[PDB]
């Protein structure tokens, strides 16, 4: 049983973010995106992210 | 014979002022 | 020679006001364990007795235990820590009365320091939020995919704020040059409900994208002059000084 | 001096409430082991006797046993833990009667805090349940395969709900963009019989799929403005604060 | 939780600088660029660089 | 002989000023341990008693601990450190009255030398900032992509400055030869608000570049003679001396 369903994000919760940086795969580097929508807990009552 | 497609360019016809109302965070 | 103040429930527990210029008198009776509690975060260096065999010493961290184990013990203690050094004048009590079980220190110096720096953030936060003597420009046009439009846009001469409705998906902003080349601009998010995105530049153009949708923003009154950041802080009221020295 | 209060079942069994500024009178008789419980989960640091040879000390986590082992034992005991520091005045009783078989502490502070936290938790639960400050929108039409159509659908301006009967497999939910491209949004199952699928957005369109049958949902009172989330919770009755501080 | 969001920079804070040393990649060499835009902390309150 | 004066609260805590031309008088009684504090960051080398047995010396860091173990403890202490050496006259007191619990030094030498160095640096800085005997040239000219041009440009006869509006990006500045080639030049950014860029050569021609946009700055009064830099630094009123000798 999960500990505190009101403060937890479980595996398989899809986040939707917008890709801020243009991605070119020729050289290894890092990327950056911003969440577009608040993401709630598994119980769905608290905005964590 | 092919290049990286450019991202969508917005049209420049429908021009409107952005601020219909004074924003409240201006204390207005 | 401060005599520690008796606890109201029992005189056997005594509080005393610390001072780097006075020595506290310690009254010890035969066969009781004297408890010294140091304030949190004191790093103990070493101590010294007047007679190492007179009093029994045990310490772990901020707790010091003192106990007389030899008759007629009239000596003194000098304990040193990273911050300060406590001084005591030990008198052996001859009648096994007026015993003091534990001593606790009150530090007016730490209170004075922390209260002052608490007021320091008080002034800093007040200066940040007050933001008076700042002007706002609202002349902004728009064109493109209207569905992702920001409900309001304005600039304070230093930043540019975009806001969106609570149901609006937060888009990305790209800073546009004169030639039409897009480039990154650092964005910070403020506002009551994360409905304000602020970009760290004022530019006669901006562009907003999301998915395969776009939008352009025009600053109809781009003022290249602006106000110099005379203090290196978002406010004109927060001086920024070089702590590191060296 | 706090003299413990005896239990109504026997005078040998007594209780005492903690107090930071007082000691406890421990009247042991010979040949009995005095039982102590410290409170749950408190961690021992150090103890100290007046005459270590007067008494015998047994510690097993939060358990303490003490018994006199030398005639005429009149000393003090201080056991120190992470949360507080304890005080006792050890005094042997010469007639071997009225012993203290065990001592139990009552703590005002932690008992109150436990009571206060339960208070806050109950208030939060009731605030979530009461669900006041709600506006419901119903202008939803559907198009496509009626087989997996929800029997009811609505939104509250913050979440969008769907209901299916007990005889239909729960299908998936898909957020449709302006252009017509599906995407993911989180879904949380609620309801008495887990027949309610609630998604965390408000969109003019929604897509419903199971197998090779598909369905669309149209919102006709799509309010772009919505209601700002000044609290960061599902409801406008619950605050969300940064306990991390630091 | 970050310690002091007024005095810190995190991953992804995209800087911007103008390149000084005309880059040619035959031999390994070095590069130099000057920052163009004052960069603020994560709190968006203090000029760090 | 220097005798320390006690603190106003306790006669045991005495404060005294160090002097290399006289020796501190220390009046020790039996049964007390004296705490000696060296200057912060001072590095102890070695010490000397008249009788190593008469007093015990335990030292960690900058802290010195002494106590007489034998009667007629009448000897000297000569402790040497990297910066100085301290000297004491430990005199045994047979009445066990008027103790010396501690001794703290008020150094005149270190702050006295500090004030001189601060004064010298102040004179240096004043010499730099005063900047007199400076002639200014303003006849400057441009052509090209004006959008990133500086608000102002001038030379002092040695350096060339460009001031940019606080809203504009800081561009890269290149040196231009009489032929048409381009060469890197060292730049230092000066001014209150980092809106003034300084290059280290007075030249007839300059190119300013950014992105895909360029602007060529023309000097209309390039004076080949200039002013000789015979003092080896930007100031005419500061020299540069070869301290290394050899």
């Amino acid at each position: 049983r999960l500990g505190n369903r009101d403060m937890l994000i479980t595996q398989g919760t899809q986040l939707d973010c917008v890709l801020e940086t243009r991605l070119v795969t020729t050289q290894p580097g890092m990327t950056t995106c911003h969440l577009t929508r608040d993401v709630y807990s598994t119980s769905g009552r608290v905005v964590l992210l | 014979c092919a290049s990286a497609p450019k991202p969508k360019q917005p049209s420049d016809f429908n021009r409107e002022p952005v601020n219909k109302t004074v924003p409240v965070e201006i204390q207005r | 020679l401060d005599v520690p103040s008796s606890s109201r429930y029992d005189h056997r527990i005594r509080y005393v006001t610390y001072n780097p210029a006075d020595v506290v008198q310690v009254d010890t009776v035969l066969g009781v364990a004297t408890h010294i509690m140091l304030e949190e975060g004191e790093q103990y260096l070493t101590h010294a007795f007047g007679d190492s065999e007179a009093y029994a010493f045990a310490r772990k961290g901020r707790h010091i235990f003192i106990k007389p184990q030899a008759e007629l013990a009239n000596t003194n203690l000098i304990v040193v820590t990273d911050r300060r050094s406590y001084k005591f004048r030990l008198q052996m009590r001859n009648d096994r009365n007026g015993a003091m079980y534990e001593l606790a220190f009150r530090y007016p110096d730490t209170q004075a320091r922390q209260t002052r720096e608490a007021n320091a953030r008080a002034a800093v936060e007040a200066a940040f939020e007050q933001r008076v003597g700042a002007y706002y420009n609202l002349k902004y046009m728009m064109s493109g995919d209207k569905d992702i439009a920001p409900v309001n846009a304005w600039d304070d001469g230093r930043f540019t704020y975009f806001k969106f409705s609570a149901n609006a998906d937060l888009p990305s902003i790209y800073f546009v040059d004169a030639e039409g080349n897009e480039s990154l601009v650092p964005r910070t998010t403020v506002g009551s409900s994360n409905n304000i995105i602020a970009v760290h530049k004022v530019n006669p153009k901006w562009m907003i994208r999301l998915g395969n949708r776009a939008l352009a923003i025009f600053n109809e009154a781009y003022d290249p002059n602006g106000v110099p950041n005379d203090t290196g802080t978002a406010s004109p009221a927060v001086r920024r000084v070089n702590k590191g020295g060296n």
